[PDB]
RNA sequence: GGAGCUGUCAACCGAGCGUGGAUCCGAGGAUUUCCGAAUGGGGAAACCCAGCACGAGUGAUGUCGUGCUACCCGCAUCUGAAUAUAUAGGGUGCGGGAGGGAACGCGGGGAAGUGAAACAUCUCAGUACCCGUAGGAGGAGAAAACAAUUGUGAUUCCGCAAGUAGUGGCGAGCGAACGCGGAACAGGCUAAACCGCACGCAUGGGUAACCGGGUAGGGGUUGUGUGUGCGGGGUUGUGGG
RNA sequence: UAGACGGUGAGAGCCCGGUACGCGAAAACCCGGCACCUGCCUAGUAUCAAUUCCCGAGUAGCAGCGGGCCCGUGGAAUCCGCUGUGAAUCCGCCGGGACCACCCGGUAAGCCUAAAUACUCCUCGAUGACCGAUAGCGGAUUAGUACCGUGAGGGAAUGGU
RNA sequence: GCGGAGUGAUCUACCCAUGGCCAGGGUGAAGCGCGGGUAAGACCGCGUGGAGGCCCGAACCCACUUAGGUUGAAGACUGAGGGGAUGAGCUGUGGGUAGGGGUGAAAGGCCAAUCAAACUCCGUGAUAGCUGGUUCUCCCCGAAAUGCAUUUAGGUGCAGC
RNA sequence: CCGUACCCGUGUGUGGGCGCCCGUGACGAAUCAGCGGUACUAACCACCCAAAACCGGAUCGAUCACUCCCCUUCGGGGGUG
RNA sequence: UACUAAAAACACAGGUCCGUGCGAAGUCGCAAGACGAUGUAUACGGACUGACGCCUGCCCGGUGCUGGAAGGUUAAGAGG
RNA sequence: UCGGUACGGUUUGUGUAGGAUAGGUGGGAGACUGUGAAACCUCGACGCCAGUUGGGGCGGAGUCGUUGUUGAAAUACCACUCUGAUCGUAUUGGGCAUCUAACCUCGAACCCUGAAUCGGGUUUAGGGACAGUGCCUGGCGGGUAGUUUAACUGGGGCGGU
RNA sequence: GGAGCUUGACUGCGAGACUUACAAGUCAAGCAGGGACGAAAGUCGGGAUUAGUGAUCCGGCACCCCCGAGUGGAAGGGGUG
């Protein structure tokens, strides 16, 4: 699943470039820190 | 726990546990309840949540 | 309505009323202590003891009469901590529920004795019982339905299908629907799409390609998306928007 | 239109209350009757290639364990639960008893929806090849009484000049 | 007897909180001082002391023998002798623990006069191959107690009669 | 009830004392120049805590090739190295 | 052992053994939560024994319980 | 790291055929002149100065099919070599980790609780991807639960049938 | 007792009777197929006879256009052994 990032992570890249988080690791640590979406209508507002 | 999901409304499941002898005596499926901590928004104080785990991944998402 | 009446066991003494309409009968109102969900707090239910505010009373407290004061959830409003955001909570003001009733309903839990000539699967039985929850009925209900070629066309209910097909330590037993005959027969609203306003983040820090729509100007202008809030739109299987 | 029934000193259509039938009402509740108030549409309905988007998501599916169904997991579909994994939007999914191809039926993951259905605490009306005081309600008689038990509970008897 | 739901710690078991009570004698521990003994202290003798799950023994608590009671005065008692009696004592009030559970200095004892699972209402009119009972008359006919099988031998199915 | 009391509160009058109040007294707070206790801390260290790759000092079996000799039943036993 | 048994039974103080390192182990509930204990290994739980004196002999095979990786077997899962 | 599997590459065994000992090979009988140079000490997964395949470089113009006297050997062009060592783009079971951000804290302080050792929130310290818990699961389990534990018979039992 | 050659240690059957509580058991002339032995007649559907075995339900292994849950299949079922 591609997302939308904030800053850079050794895991996550960029901000939209292809993005295969670990199922659990973003909410429990990215959605804390302001820095990825969940996509629901963010393929777009990225651009 | 052996609690119920707080959002879904999901609950404890009955039914039995049947041995090989067929001998049915009564367990109960339930459902996986963690207690999340769901802030409301980014800045809230996250009380805590008996959520199921069809609640963690989707539906309401906060941790 | 019209001549008595003063409920009765239980008929005794009183002392009264009634033809100006009594007792009596119907409907509406007022009064309706105390307990009881009982709810100001407490309590061996039917009692103990208060707060504030009116309003009496005494020379003055004590006393008395009336009203509110429980809790919870929902909402409106000020509020908002540790900590700033801001919530958690915290006052305020209206709205609500609570508890019962013989059964009938729906959802969930759910035995055992019994039968199986023992017994464990199975039955008994989804039974008794237990919990949740409403109603004058409930539930279900409008095809992601059956049917198998002629198909029917929501659900519910009654008679059959049928003790049938089946299913059963194929034991004791359990047992449909297809389908017809009938009671009755009612279908609808939504979300999703998109179009429209609004807030808040992104966007422009504007040249934005868009200002009800067509050409030429035209202020250079907020064109353009997002997280929702609301208004239209849309409701279908001969597929429909 | 009255010979229902019951009473009166016996067995009453004609003595009485009544019945048959007819009147019957303020107010209440309720049936319902008309006007007011509110609720729409200021055509895109048609036909059109089909350029595109949508048609209910941690849901359906699949696997695990159960429930339920005639169906005792058997080979079982359909449906329901809990756990993983986990979809599409019509050239999609679903069903047609494993499953597969063709052929049919329908479009689940929104909700709502009268009737016929059952029910009896309650009031009215009625009846019985129902009982008639050891019966019939436990209860005709101060009845859930007296008494019994700490309590939950049990629980009578008792009619006739 | 089995299950569901309750009701019971006013008796009894244990515990918790707060109170009460135990005549009368006797024995004389630790300790302290004295005469000391002993380089010292251990020990003796003194006085004082007042200790004990100490002694005897009233209240109070139990209940060992025995006679009496035995359709008792009493559903557990009475008379005489008994054990305990400052304690692991008795007792009061108030409270707590509950049925496959409580509590138990343990006996399977007590849990409201029947506890190897209380009591009550319900399933329920449980169920028994076992026992008892089954009510009026006559007329005709009229057996069997054997075979086989059996978780069967006091039942039953079939046959025989 | 009699006699004599005690307690909790209330009303009216009287004495003086106190003190709010103008009237005296106990003191005591402000920013500014000086300076201190060193409390406190952008560096580091006195002491000592503790542990690192990496060189490693004793531990050994139920570990793998050595086989240095043992009986074998195709399988094992001592001991540095 | 109310209500036929008061005893050689039960308890005991004493002795070991086992467990428990601390929201203990154990126990009551499903859980929270309790007691254990506002205790803390000289403490708490369990089992046996039963003041004191002399002592408590032999056996690790059976079964517990205790610590041990050559392994084999190994069920849902992975897998194909 | 053990080690993996798809792979984008340098590309693997002194057994016979010996300049020459390349799983199979092969659109072809060099990828035209168009290759990592037969010059030196050459010493590597083979190490056997022999190597068709060869490690640090060559008289900056030639290991050639068709100078093969061998399976046609000139296959770093078709098999982009089995591709042994793997050279790194992925996946990714285990082995061991360090970390914190989920989650757990009867560890700490504060806040509405000051009416509080329950709660809840915040920072804080510690664990920490563990336990716990859910679904699946092997074992074990008189700890509880339902039940079975036959008959014959010269009473029953023991024996036997 | 021996010697030869062989598989009838058969497929479809069966009038009839024995016995039988029922279930089960036993014999069976003869009929046809296709075989053995015999020159033929004939005998052979196990052993001189009577024991050497177990019902049912349920699974298994093969043959058969028997069925096949819309139809073609199929799984599953079904008959035979």
């Amino acid at each position: 699943m591609k997302l939308i990032l904030t800053a850079d992570v050794d895991h996550l890249g960029s901000i939209g470039d292809t993005v295969e988080v670990k199922d659990g690791y973003g909410r429990n640590f990215l959605l804390p820190r302001g820095l990825a979406i969940v996509a629901s209508r963010g393929a777009q507002k990225q651009a | 726990m052996a609690a119920v999901c707080d959002i879904c409304g999901k609950g404890p499941g009955f039914g039995k546990s049947v041995s090989h002898s067929h001998r049915r005596t009564s367990r109960r499926w339930d459902p996986n309840i963690q207690t999340v901590h769901a802030v409301t928004r980014p800045g809230g104080n996250k009380k805590r949540l008996n959520v199921c785990t069809s609640c963690i991944k989707a539906g309401k998402i906060t941790r």
